[PDB]
RNA sequence: GCGACUUUCUGGUCUGUAACUGACGCUGAUGUGCGAAAGCGUGGGGAUCAAACAGGAUUAGAUACCCUGGUAGUCCACGCCGUAAACGAUGAGUGCUAAGUGUUAGGGGGUUUCCCGCCCCUUAGUGCUGCAGCUAACGCAUUAAGCACUCCGCCUGGGGAGUACGACCGCAAGGUUGAAACUCAAAGGAAUUGACGGGGACCCGCACAAGCGGUGGAGCAUGUGGUUUAAUUCGAAGCAACGCG
């Protein structure tokens, strides 16, 4: 493993899920109607 | 003074603190390194550098009694998780994996609100 | 925006007396200015009986850091200072903290101080210290 | 502080009255270097009351001004302008904090 | 309004089939029933979150915005009120009115060795663009705000006020129905120029950064105000007046 990819790698499997976004997401509380709006406005971006 | 080289460490770096604890196979604390208690505070806490001698410490520390391979298992997202293992390996270690964790929850439960 | 060659110093050939002349040539009278330097060389270079360029390369190497750091609310970065601006700041400390020393005469508190950072002693040696102390305690909340 | 005001002698209870409600503003800040006003009289037929001041500021100056009937009600605009002023150029500012990388 | 899983019950929808009855339909006053969230009640239950609130900080001040904890509630049943930006700010039913474009459930058709790749047409639903035409303009545009028909509800300047009295309902908060006095000469919608911005983006500037030098600090000339005078002759005042006229 030594250095270099071990820190790229784990960045990468890291990236997929998106643990930044995922509880990013649920840091504040939202109502439903305004989350749903957010939500529909962005599909493919 | 249980000696292996092959432990586990549980990392969390949160917005306002990153910190480190290093446990044994089952495990069982042995070492903690704060990085309030190296003087810091504020955000200071929350600053990568905060961890590097943290983890330093608290590797060195745990090491006294003698470990080199470890595991790794890092919830709290923050900044400190990708600078302060670079000072990790600086440390005297010997790394066999780094495995995520964050804990999802499946809609539990209610934040707070503001702003 | 470009910076003001000096050809040659016509003393020793040189070039970073005549640097350091500028800074010294107060009201552009050069000829007090290089009056006092010259007794300067004289008077050093009978002390510890050596040339100026020893005691000056040496001592402007001794002073000179190869960090520093600024501001940008304000939070104070680390940096590799760049050459140019690291030698008028080796300039600049070296003869501000020349003439605080409570001292008479032109020259002789200069001499102290250059031969003073000469043994890596002086409180220019000790800012270029507290420059590399705040650098790399300035590496947390900036780098 | 300077006033000078032409067409008019000045007085004294007009001093202590104007100068005295400027005062009150110490609430944000005064911070009380200078503070000039200006005066002058007009036919128009019906024929003038010139309010009109600085109210200088730390690294900046300001400008309230006004015309009236009279210098009670003349005046109170003069205060009741810097007020509103002084309040918001100290709202602002900007500290909502925010680490980085 | 309805998004873990399963089962039990359970209504409704679209296609094609059209063989069955043979105009049996549409609207819908009065009426009766469902109905966000808050909320009241009887109890239960109570992990988080949390009005009220206790305390802390900030502000001149802050009962607020920020932090810590914290009750009612948030939750289940049984009930009750029955309202809302309950908004696509568009009543329902029918029939015609240019294309293009995805997309959903289905049907039919062709294409390929067999369509699994593909296309054609169609039915219902679904969103985007876009002609006539309409519209004060914005926009609409086969899911119309077009074209025409049947029925219902509503409106007639604004403030007064959906307030008042009265009546009905309701445990109560309140709901529904809904005035007039007096007052005004407008209230208002759409669209344009400019202004502003504690909005955004771009650029320039001794505006920054960088540095050097300066003032204020002590003594001298001089303009102003304040003083005084019999006179201190008169004027101009942030930059843009105070070594000026």
């Amino acid at each position: 493993e030594s250095l270099e990819d071990a820190l790229r790698r784990f960045k990468r499997s890291v990236s997929k899920s998106g643990t930044i976004q995922e509880v990013r997401k649920r840091e504040f509380y939202e109502k439903p109607s305004v989350k749903r709006k957010k939500k529909s406005e962005a599909a493919r971006k | 003074k249980k000696n292996i080289e092959n432990g586990v460490a549980h990392i969390r770096s949160t917005f306002n603190n990153t910190i480190v604890t290093i446990t044994d196979e089952f495990g069982n604390a042995l070492s903690w390194s704060s990085a309030g208690a190296l003087g810091f505070k504020g955000s200071k806490k929350s600053t990568p550098f905060a961890a590097q001698m943290a983890s330093e410490t608290a590797s060195k520390s745990a090491m006294e009694h003698g470990l080199k391979t470890v595991e790794v298992t890092v919830k709290g997202p923050g900044p400190g998780r990708e600078s302060a293992i670079r000072a990790l390996q600086s440390a005297g270690l010997e790394v066999t994996a780094i495995r995520d964790v964050t804990p999802v929850p499946h809609n539990g439960c209610r934040p707070p609100k503001r702003r | 925006v470009p910076k003001r060659d000096v050809l040659p110093d016509p003393i020793h050939n040189s070039k970073l007396v005549t640097k350091l002349i500028n800074k010294i040539m107060l009201d552009g009278k050069r000829g007090t200015a290089q009056r006092i330097l010259y007794s300067a060389f004289d008077l050093v270079e009978q002390r510890s009986g050596r040339d100026a360029l020893e005691v000056f390369e040496e001592a402007i190497n001794n002073i000179m850091p190869v960090l520093e750091v600024k501001a940008r609310s304000n939070y104070q970065v680390p940096v590799e200072v760049r050459p140019e601006r690291r030698t008028t700041l080796g300039l600049r400390w070296l003869v501000n903290y020349a003439r605080l020393r409570g001292e008479k005469t032109m020259e002789d508190r200069l001499a102290n101080e250059i031969l003073d950072a000469a043994n890596n002693t002086g409180g220019a040696v000790k800012k270029r210290e507290d420059t590399h102390k705040m650098a790399e305690a300035n590496k947390a909340f900036a780098h | 502080f300077e006033i000078h005001g032409d067409n008019l002698t000045i007085t004294d209870a007009i001093r202590n009255y104007i100068e005295e409600k400027i005062g009150k503003l110490e609430r944000y800040f005064n911070d009380v270097p200078n503070a000039v006003a200006h005066v002058k009289v007009k036919t128009y037929s019906n024929s003038a009351t010139k309010i009109e001041v600085t109210i200088p500021l730390k690294n900046v100056t300001l400008r309230a001004e006004e015309r009236n009937d009279d210098l009670y009600a003349g005046i109170d605009l003069i205060n009741n302008k810097l007020e509103r002023q002084v309040r918001k150029y100290k709202t602002r500012i900007n500290r909502k904090s925010r680490d980085r990388g």
